[PDB]
């Protein structure tokens, strides 16, 4: 039950500051070398620091001197603070454990691998302003394909559930469509039997969390 | 920022075998034996296939190998199957108590069964009508290899302008999904008797049509 | 005719990290030995090459004491023919070993709220101690085949860790207060005499 979980991600301004947090379960941060490795969206992986004994600290040029990484033990926790931020840091930032010649699971050698790796969390530097979405349902015309659609918000990211989580099966949330404006939209799917069509209630739950906008949308046969 | 260099993309055909290079220079892949190799799925964490150049996590599949020959490493898949279709980065230790990473290599594997792809299309809600707005949606799902193109239409003529397209995105099932957004004005969209979508691929086309409400 | 300054190793205010381990010798004077085995106040007595109910019956050139902290399931490295990581990297009783190992719980003050981190040990080194060596030394630990330039960092260590004494460990990871007796036969008059 070893895990990792990143938090502390969201919108900030050229220039602004912004620290992660990287919750370890399972295993104690204090024990093990640590790094945050981040990932611009549709690029590659970038080190970014790595913490080891006596919390010694190393960072890759990019981000030395504007970022610092560190532990807390008693909340088995990893932080990054990061200073001074550009929009060139704009990346899912993950933290995870980079095993040595000491890790358990070596035995022999000298390790030199990041082997656990949280899910990331999203930091976008922008000076564009937060933007919560407008949720629109795409009504049904057996089985049958309804919807949502959400539209233009800012920045990323945005999570959809169907009756609150109880429909899972036959459901597409859409990879989001980063408009000219700069603003993104994306849309959520799910088939369903048609025999369910107006009897079955079905919400979408929309949640843009940097916008603090959480809307349940009803689907309904269209009725003129 | 400097990085390890690896092919942005290499192809192989099922039960042959692929290899993936990462050139650094003296100072990280040709100084030490810390080479690590990581395979990453859209959406999800990297997993670590390889570390010291050749060794091999508890788990993974022996069809994965890793070597160095002076400044470059090598992956080598054998056994190629549809799951690997997927990206690969290289990394190193670049002295110091620092690490560098390659650019990503995505690996295409030939040979699997075309997949046409599903496409959906929506009308304009009445909410988002009576917001002064209108937005045809396409949905593109299912689809390999992962490649389309996407044309609308208004009454069979040609429509780029309020077109926004995603990029195609590999799903679960190993398939890929895209989609299309036409932004018009009310009035553009009641204007015209129907609305199009039509999703092309490996030369097939496959098409959509919507219309204004009866009432 | 004067007795040996024993009460200043048993009783002193402050002990050694057992990787700095203190000595103290012992010299022209009467030890009685046969109080201190008898004492309650010590949860580990134990004696080699020499009886302890006959210790009182001789005489020796000099006698040492070496003194330090450890924490308790570590107790038992103190003996001649012992491994681990005080035995290996701290301090080491040879085989031959003439003499005795007293020790007991320092619960009440080597441990604090919050915890005692003033007591150290070595955690790491290139390789096992000599009998009665002892290493002071603080260069980074090279636990890789990469260099440490002289500063942690990755596979390189400070070779130096702090034992974390608190009132709520358990007894194998509560602190303990040691004090080892060499006995010393030169050719030489005795100097140090039971009663
Ligand atoms: C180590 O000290 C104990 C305790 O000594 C008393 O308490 C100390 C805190 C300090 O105030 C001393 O000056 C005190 O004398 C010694 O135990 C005493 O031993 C004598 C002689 O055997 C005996 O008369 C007392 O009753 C003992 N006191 C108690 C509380 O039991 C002990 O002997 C000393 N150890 C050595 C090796 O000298």
């Amino acid at each position: 039950e070893v895990q990792l979980v990143e938090s502390g991600g969201g919108l900030v301004q050229p220039g602004g500051s912004l620290r992660l947090s990287c919750a370890a379960s399972g295993f104690t941060v204090s024990s093990n070398y640590m790094s945050w490795v981040r990932q611009a969206p549709g690029k590659g992986l970038e080190w970014v620091s790595a913490i080891y004994s006596g919390d010694s600290t190393y960072y890759a040029d990019s981000v030395k001197g504007r970022f610092t990484i560190s532990r807390h033990n008693p909340k088995n926790t990893l932080y990054l603070q990061m200073n001074s931020l550009r929009a060139e840091d704009t990346a899912v930032y993950y933290c995870a454990r980079l095993v040595g010649a000491l890790t358990n699971i070596v035995v022999s050698g000298d390790g030199g691998a990041f082997d656990i790796w949280g899910q990331g969390t999203m930091v976008t530097v922008s000076s564009a302003s937060t933007k919560g979405p407008s949720v629109f349902p795409l009504a049904p015309s057996g089985t049958a394909a309804l919807g949502c659609l959400v539209k233009d918000y800012f920045p990323e990211p945005v999570t959809v559930s169907w009756n609150s989580g109880a429909l899972t099966s036959g459901v597409h949330t859409f990879p989001a469509v980063l408009q000219s404006s700069g603003l993104y939209s994306l849309s959520s799917v799910v088939t369903v039997p048609s025999s369910s069509l107006g009897t079955q209630t079905y919400i979408c739950n929309v949640n843009h969390k940097p916008s603090n906008t959480k809307v349940d949308k009803k689907v309904e046969p269209k009725s003129c | 920022s400097y990085e390890l260099t690896q092919p942005a993309s290499v192809s192989g055909s099922p039960g042959q075998s692929i290899t993936i290079s990462c050139t650094g220079t003296s100072s990280d892949v040709g100084s030490y034996n810390l080479v690590s190799w990581y395979q990453q799925h859209p959406g999800k964490a990297p997993k670590l296939m390889i570390y010291e150049v050749s060794k091999r996590p508890s788990g993974v599949s022996n069809r994965f190998s890793g070597s160095k020959s002076g400044n470059t490493a090598s992956l080598t898949i054998s056994g190629l199957q549809a799951e690997d279709e997927v990206d690969y980065y290289c990394c190193s230790y670049a002295g110091s108590s620092t690490w560098v990473f390659g650019g990503g290599t995505k690996l295409t594997v030939l040979g699997q069964p075309k997949a046409a792809p599903s496409v959906t299309l929506f009308p304009p809600s009445s909410e988002e009508l009576q917001a002064n707005k209108a937005t045809l949606v396409c949905l593109i799902s299912d689809f390999y290899p992962g490649a389309v193109t996407v044309a609308w239409k208004a009454d069979s003529s040609p429509v780029k302008a309020g077109v926004e397209t995603t990029t195609p995105s590999k799903q679960s099932n190993n398939k890929y999904a895209a989609s299309s957004y036409l932004s018009l004005t009310p009035e553009q969209w009641k204007s015209h008797r129907s609305y199009s979508c039509q999703v092309t691929h490996e030369g097939s086309t496959v098409e959509k049509t919507v219309a204004p409400t009866e009432c | 005719t004067n007795l040996c300054p024993f009460g200043e190793v048993f009783n002193a205010t402050r002990f050694a990290s057992v990787y700095a381990w203190n000595r103290k010798r012992i010299s022209n004077c009467v030890a009685d030995y046969s109080v201190l085995y008898n004492s309650a106040s010590f949860s580990t007595f134990k004696c080699y090459g020499v009886s302890p109910t006959k210790l009182n019956d001789l005489c020796f050139t000099n006698v040492y004491a070496d003194s330090f902290v450890i924490r308790g399931d570590e107790v038992r490295q103190i003996a001649p023919g012992q491994t681990g990581k005080i035995a290996d990297y701290n301090y080491k009783l040879p085989d031959d070993f003439t003499g005795c190992v007293i020790a007991w719980n320092s619960n009440n003050l080597d441990s604090k709220v919050g915890g005692n981190y003033n007591y150290l040990y070595r955690l790491f080194r290139k390789s096992n101690l000599k009998p009665f060596e002892r290493d002071i030394s603080t260069e980074i630990y090279q636990a890789g085949s990469t260099p440490c330039n002289g500063v942690e960092g990755f596979n390189c260590y400070f070779p130096l860790q702090s034992y974390g004494f608190q009132p709520t460990n358990g007894v194998g990871y509560q602190p303990y207060r040691v004090v080892v007796l060499s006995f010393e036969l030169l050719h030489a008059p005795a100097t140090v005499c039971g009663p």
